[PDB]
């Protein structure tokens, strides 16, 4: 009975473990293209402003 | 020499030759009856920013001066229309009428003839009025994603102010100006045949700087439709002022600076872009009675990125004004609308200003419902806890056009806030609320008469209401 | 005859103007241009040649005209300084905005002066209670030092100032200047309102600040030198009334910001991020001047708006270095509902040493902030993986750490409306014997909601007990 | 797609492939013309260009030009500024997927993901 | 003409000025207003002039006179226990300064040839640093870390630690000491000179003090005049020890005034040359030959870094010309580890060849084991059962770097330190609760200083271990660990 | 290859590689003081590789049958498909041959990707 | 070196410390000159003038030059333009690894980093 028990309720935690995983997943692909815009405005501005003078 | 030359001419800005009388941002007029400011002067040249498109102009061209700075007509002679930045009718309907001119850029009014609000701005929106309460002369920053109802919001609130603008006296009068920046024009079509289907146009002002309209139409509009409220404001009858949304205001701004080569700043946006908003939005303001008595008030929107309130633009704005409501995406798509994240949400002086009545029935539901939040993330209390909570979140929403005054929004709340409704069945309480204003209307209208004029339940109304709530959920 | 010259060019806050005579105005020097809305001020910048001078405007330069005349006033920009300034509200450019008529005192002084000589700088260890929980645990404050509040957006920086204040200054025995650089219109009207309910400004009788206010409406020129203007206010106090002062400067951050706003027309090169160039050395000069020194105190809270929460930025970056201790406020706290929202790693104090605040005191901080790490160490694996697999001894850190976590929580009496609460303040003492307490894990039986906003351990036990009833 | 409308009478529909490259093709342009690049290299004129070039399409006395415009997204993210700028103006979307395709259904419409603002 | 200039323009403390036909790059001139400055741009038609002060009383048309020689510093045993500003004159208010000569700011580096290895440290008494990050005499190690993570204190407790060696006549032993602080607040300033004299560091201690109120040519020049008092101490055959509080505070200054002299702007808006600037400043770092007396100068340059990424430009430049890294983290301070030293990330060149030979052998695998412990810290988070050896790895890691703790102002002879690092390494204390270690730690010196004077008397005189002697300190250590 | 193209011939061409031919090109636009791009790209380079790309073809029998078949080949910065350079020449292409540093290591030789590795056009042309 | 090659037709074995500077020195060179900044601040002539030098160190038909160079790589990251660069002019790459020799092992060439066309 422990044993089924144990497996069953493993089953179930790792799931919801998998579920917040995909959670950060989202989270942290939102967050690299946030980055991914700032750091390509933030490297061209400086080519701008070397040209602009 | 009154009267310049074209030099130059692309991407809407111009160089001039001559003009030696002008007045720095003065207009100019060119020869294709094109107008222009004369925003960048300089020994021997005048740069000007074209408002027309640029195909308008030419080298060669003989450009007039108008011998005035950037100016509005003002005055209810533009109540009702829909108007252009630069007060250009549009609407179909024939010229302006206008009780004067006054400049779009006025300095705000100083530290002392200010007052601290102390008067409502009646929502009809159940939760900004209990939770994000605004006042009078208040700026409240609507914050939120594509299609996640920031309109609705500002609209709702626009409407709603029927039952006043037709009332007996000024005392309690809101005048409205909607300004669109950036939009769709089928957007602002639609949304005025909205209005004019509804009465609200009777009272209302639309500022259409859609989005054909070269860069520096969008990025005068708001200062224009602000210049226009002033006169309201400084008339003493108090003005609402709406912008869907300072956003685009923010991009057509930044289009402009960096085709006259200004430094870009963070975010690619210029360094001045701060100013730019503030002293907009500044002059939104209640002035004391020693100096006429209104106000002009402001709700901003800014449309937010994934849901980014940290973003540059965000943040700078959020900076200005006196609170904020934040339309979480998820929690629209969740099915709760207005969806309003009560958490973010923050109304920094509308407290001191709410209705009495709504402010003492709620009771401190801000805190209530943040402890809701709270629990419904994952003891035998604990839980019960979420059952009144389920039941307020599902009390709270509205559906579009339909405003609730407050002898209808304080029943529900009470009812709400008290228990009450935590013994029915969550899935009525739809049923529920339109149902318990219709017996408000039917037996207990007294009390709705009571609750509407008082301001504040008597001890022996708010047992009274007990009493009625208690009937109904018998019932 | 004073010397007159003629504007050549007019761009936003920018004018240059052309002296027909060899006669030249100094740079720094004031200069009156006749217009019918009232004199416009101007500061000279820069020389270009030919007797062309570059100089900031301090209205909007709207209604300027080429060839307009200018007038030298034959020195820098300068305000009314002694104590008939107090009780009064005072423009950048010196005069009165309070319409109790004109402030005239024996003597002016110059807006630019060098900061103090180093002979005379002074130090002293004299710890400040401000009656915040975690502030005085964590990060403790110096009389007569540099004390930074850093924060995003609408976090709490202001609301913070004004309970700084409601503990501080009631009775101070000094004399206050409170300095509005770029805040809301609104902020300073409301502190103007509640200041004459307080009993610190009479229209009669005397009274003990002085206000100098140039808020967010107001053109950049005016905005960089508003603060210097407060400043010049602070500095003759300090060294001719000699009494300690309480210095309030809010916000501060629009102080650099201004000058990038001006940056761009005087034709710098752009640095990083469209800063100046001068961000550091004009930082300087206006900072610098604030040090107490030997001839007496200057107590001073700074208020640095972060700009996209984004700490690495040059502004607040150059801004840390040149303060004593600082308090950050950050989002994610105030997005918990935890207020005042101290964020209780990053504050830092110059006083957070064994010598100064007592052993007891310095090893309970020292433990605090050693627990706290942990837990933002594990929440990450708490995140995904779930609190249940936590080891023993770490399950109860991280339960240890949120009681004390939600402890560190405050309802200031400015905050009354908006939580409700009761405004409260904390012994020193106190908050040491509380939190010291919770990390010798007597109190692991309370449930965490009782920890939440109240001031001190003794409230934590009735609230626990009323909360069971 | 004017001239039917407004000499003709009749409805139309206007597709256009692909609006993002439309998009490339204005940034291009503007760089070569020296109008120093926008926020993550998009030109200035990103927002008045799309302006004039949707603002046309609308209804009026004779008929309308409804269009189909097909949208590409860089690195699959909404707000970038090209789609984020296209979908300022959009009335309504229209998911395909080769999931739905492969599952028997066609034409391969995803039910949800497909978003009507006309849904009134 | 040639001799004699017109002040072209002015602003941001630079000026345009025509003339000066013979005038030698980077010379010193003076302003017929009293201010002074330095020629940084030579154009066919002007010259570019910064200010060392303020411009508010320089204008048009005013009259520049050249002064020939180029910047330089005045040096000697005098500035000893004084504070000098970026041109070496007196601040603190004092007195004159007794000078012994004059050198000009910028000199060439010593040569190839003249050099000879690393061989002395330089006894930190920083516990972390001696055992795992040596430092040796000539050597240049950057202190590298985030906003307010003690790289100040880290240079500092090196400052206060030469106290035991300046105050004897060991000659050969002795350690002078230069701070240089540039972009710091002045009262900064006053609280360090203040807490050295408390400490009587200031009889052997040189203070530079460029604080941000200063203008920013004075910064630039700071350290570099700076170095030319150490090399005056260097070519005098003695050591010196120079500290640069911190070099990206200047690198700021320089990018002020390459902007306002309209030089092109390189990466991150810095001038081109940065790279350049700190080679010069930092390559002066030597040990002569015998043949020039054997002296020293050795550099402890600081570099603050915004969230911990070395990517940007400063930082990396630094990092590429230095010859070893400590790395500091908030992490590390924030969770007990103070002085919070990044471990795996702190290389230093120089090595073993630099430590005082006795902590060689005490220390040995130190390495190795603090390196294996890093491995599984991450996963011991995984609850599993592990085997008694990675185990044995974790129990023991942990306990070790919590006796790296030490207390702020108070560095630790090495006479002390081998006793600790022998006891942690042969794992005496393994069985100890680990509150307990601080205490261990504390008492355990007491022992030794108590009842085996003569083994710790020798750790210092020998310098050196031998089979009898490590035997000697089991027997004591063994003894001890049973109470 | 267009003079086998044209003539009737079938003609096939490989291009080793084109983010160097890009590199130039912004070498030469940027010594040329050019306007700079994203990426510090000069702002057309897409028309750079398409005025090359589009001439790769089939031409019809009445015009007289022929092509030319191109393989451009491209080096990514950690494998990064989103840079500036691959992003438009995956723009202009047909399909992809994909090649992973993952699955080399492994030993799988040529270390194919099957998964990313997509060919829109030759589904019809694979013998039958 | 090329004196021995050529001349002497004596096969030399060259040593170099450290090309990354050669880079970085370039990129000073270039910036102070006043050209425009290429990506992340490299002198635009950075593909030819390291083809320049690399090319040179080539074996002819009168004798070999056989090289060995060492590259400093930024933040340790390969990528950068400077260190990528390189990757097309060698034959063999080491990849050395400072984690490596954290687990006790020297030299610590990454096993599974380094490249070597010869391997066949
Ligand atoms: N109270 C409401 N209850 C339910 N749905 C609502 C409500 N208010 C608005 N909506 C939905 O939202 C639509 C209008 O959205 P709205 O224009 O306010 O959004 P928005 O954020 O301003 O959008 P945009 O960026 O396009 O201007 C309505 O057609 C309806 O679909
Ligand atoms: N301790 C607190 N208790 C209750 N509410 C708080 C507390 N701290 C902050 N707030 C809330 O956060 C906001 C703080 O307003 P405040 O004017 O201080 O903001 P700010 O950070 O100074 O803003 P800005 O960046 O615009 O200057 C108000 O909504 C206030 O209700
Ligand atoms: N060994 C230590 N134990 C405890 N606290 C310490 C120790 N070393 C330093 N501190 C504390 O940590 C902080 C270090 O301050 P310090 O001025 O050295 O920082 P810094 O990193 O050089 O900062 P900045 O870049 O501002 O100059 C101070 O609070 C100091 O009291
Ligand atoms: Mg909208
Ligand atoms: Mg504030
Ligand atoms: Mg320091």
């Amino acid at each position: 009975q422990g044993y089924a028990a144990e497996i069953s309720a493993r089953r179930n935690a790792m799931d919801n473990a998998s579920k917040n995983a995909g959670d950060m997943i989202n989270r942290y692909s939102i967050l690299y293209n946030r980055t991914r815009q700032a750091v390509i405005t933030n490297e061209l501005v400086d080519i701008i402003t070397g040209a602009s003078s | 020499n009154e009267t310049g030359r074209v030099l130059a001419v692309g991407d809407g800005i111009a160089r001039v030759f001559g003009l030696n009388n002008i007045q720095a941002e003065e207009l100019v007029e060119f020869s294709s009856g094109v107008k222009g400011m004369a925003l960048n002067l300089e020994p021997g040249q005048v740069g000007i920013v074209l408002f027309g498109s640029d195909r308008l102009v030419k080298e060669g061209e003989l450009v007039k001066r108008t011998g005035n700075i950037v100016d509005v007509p003002v005055g209810p002679g533009l109540l009702g229309r829909v108007v252009d930045a630069l007060g250009n009718p549009i609407d179909g309907k024939g010229p302006i009428d206008a009780a004067g001119r006054s400049r779009a850029q006025v300095k705000a009014p100083g530290i002392l003839p200010r007052r601290s609000v102390h008067e409502p701005v009646q929502t009809g929106l159940k939760a900004v009025d209990a939770l994000v309460p605004i006042g009078r002369g208040q700026r409240e920053l609507i914050i939120g994603d594509r299609q996640t109802g920031k309109t609705a919001v500002a609209l709702d609130t626009i409407l709603n102010q029927k039952r006043w603008n037709n009332g007996s006296d000024e005392s309690k009068k809101l005048y409205c100006v909607y300004v669109a920046v950036g939009q769709k024009r089928s957007t602002v079509a639609q949304l005025v045949q909205t209005l004019e289907q509804h009465d609200a146009m009777k009272y209302s002002i639309i500022v259409a700087a859609t989005a054909s309209e070269a860069a520096p139409l969008q990025y005068l509009a708001p200062f224009t439709a602000a210049s226009i409220g002033e006169w309201f404001r400084d008339n003493g009858k108090h003005a609402l002022i709406v912008y869907d949304d300072l956003s685009k205001q923010a991009v057509a701004y930044r289009q402009l600076s960096l085709l006259l080569r200004r430094p870009p700043g963070r975010e690619a946006y210029p360094g001045d872009v701060f100013y730019l908003h503030s002293r907009l939005l500044e002059r939104a303001a209640k002035l004391s009675e020693k100096e006429g008595s209104g106000s002009l008030t402001a709700l901003p929107v800014i449309e937010t990125q994934g849901g980014d309130v940290s973003a540059y633009i965000p943040t700078n704005v959020i900076s200005i004004t006196d609170g904020q409501i934040f339309l979480e995406a998820e929690l629209f798509y969740k099915g709760i609308r207005p969806a309003i994240n009560v958490g973010l949400s923050v109304s920094r002086v509308g407290s001191a200003a709410q209705v009495k009545a709504l402010k003492q029935v709620a009771g401190s539901l801000k805190l209530f419902l943040a402890q809701y939040r709270e629990v419904a993330a994952f003891d035998a209390s604990t839980k019960q806890t979420l059952v009144r909570g389920e039941r307020l979140t599902q009390l709270l929403k509205q559906n579009q056009y339909s405003p609730l005054a407050t002898e209808e929004q304080v029943p529900l709340i009470y009812a709400g806030v008290n228990g009450h409704l935590d013994g029915i069945e969550l899935s009525r309480i739809g049923e529920f609320e339109s149902s318990f204003l219709s017996y408000l209307k039917s037996n207990h209208n007294e009390l709705l008469t009571e609750i509407r004029e008082k301001g504040e339940l008597s001890k022996e109304l708010l047992a009274s209401l007990k009493s009625a709530t208690e009937s109904f959920v018998a019932t | 005859t004073p010397i007159t010259g003629k504007v050549t060019a007019v761009i936003g806050a920018i004018v240059d103007v052309h002296f027909e005579q060899s006669e030249l105005p100094a740079i720094l020097n004031a200069l009156e241009i006749k217009t019918p809305q009232g004199k416009l001020v101007l500061e000279v910048a820069q020389h270009l040649g030919e007797n062309t001078v570059r100089t900031i405007a301090m209205d909007g330069t709207e209604g300027l005209v080429r060839g307009e005349k200018v007038l030298d006033t034959g020195g820098p920009i300068s305000v009314p300084v002694g104590r008939e300034t107090l009780g009064r509200i005072i423009n950048v450019i010196g005069e009165p905005i309070d319409e109790r008529g004109p402030i005239k005192s024996k003597l002016r002084k110059p807006i630019h002066a060098d900061p103090p000589s180093f002979a005379e700088q002074s130090t002293s260890a004299e710890i400040l209670e401000t009656g915040i929980k975690v502030v005085d645990l964590l990060a403790p404050y110096a009389r007569g030092g540099k004390i930074g509040l850093f924060g995003g957006a609408g976090v709490g920086k202001t609301v913070f100032i004004q309970e700084l204040i409601n503990n501080i200054a009631k009775a101070h025995g000094g004399f206050s200047v409170f300095t509005g650089v770029g805040e809301r219109t609104r902020e300073g009207n409301d502190l103007y309102r509640e200041m004459k309910e307080t009993g610190v400004i009479n229209l009669e009788g005397e009274s003990k600040v002085a206000l100098v206010f140039g808020q967010m409406n107001e053109p950049p020129g005016a905005r960089a030198r508003v603060a210097l203007t407060g400043l010049t206010i602070a500095e003759y106090f300090r060294d001719e009334e000699g009494q300690d002062v309480l210095l309030f400067i809010d916000n501060i951050f629009r102080f650099t910001q201004a000058g990038s706003e001006v940056s761009a027309l005087l034709g710098r090169i752009p640095s990083a991020v469209g800063y100046q160039p001068t961000l550091a050395t004009d930082m300087g000069l206006l900072q610098e001047r604030i040090t107490t020194t030997k001839k007496g105190s200057v107590t001073s809270v700074q208020a640095v708006y972060v700009p996209a929460d984004d700490l690495t930025d040059p502004a607040p970056a150059t801004t840390f270095a040149h303060l004593d201790a600082t308090t950050v406020l950050s989002r994610g706290i105030s997005e918990l509902g935890i207020y005042p929202a101290v964020d209780p790693l990053d504050s830092k104090s110059r006083l957070l040493d064994a010598a100064v605040v007592g052993q007891e005191h310095y090893d309970v901080a020292s433990k605090v902030q050693e627990t706290l790490q942990t837990y933002k160490s594990l929440q990450d694996i708490i995140a995904i993986l779930g609190m249940d697999e936590l080891s023993e001894q770490d399950k109860l850190t991280v339960e240890r750490a949120r009681k004390i976590q939600r402890f560190l929580s405050q309802p200031f009496a400015v905050a009354e409306v908006f939580t409700g609460i009761p405004g409260k303040l904390v012994r020193l003492k106190d908050t040491v014997a509380s939190f010291k307490a919770v990390l010798e894990g007597k109190y692991d039986n309370i449930p965490e909601h009782a920890f939440y906003m109240v001031g001190g351990i003794e409230d934590v036990v009735a609230k626990a007990e009323k909360l069971a009833a």
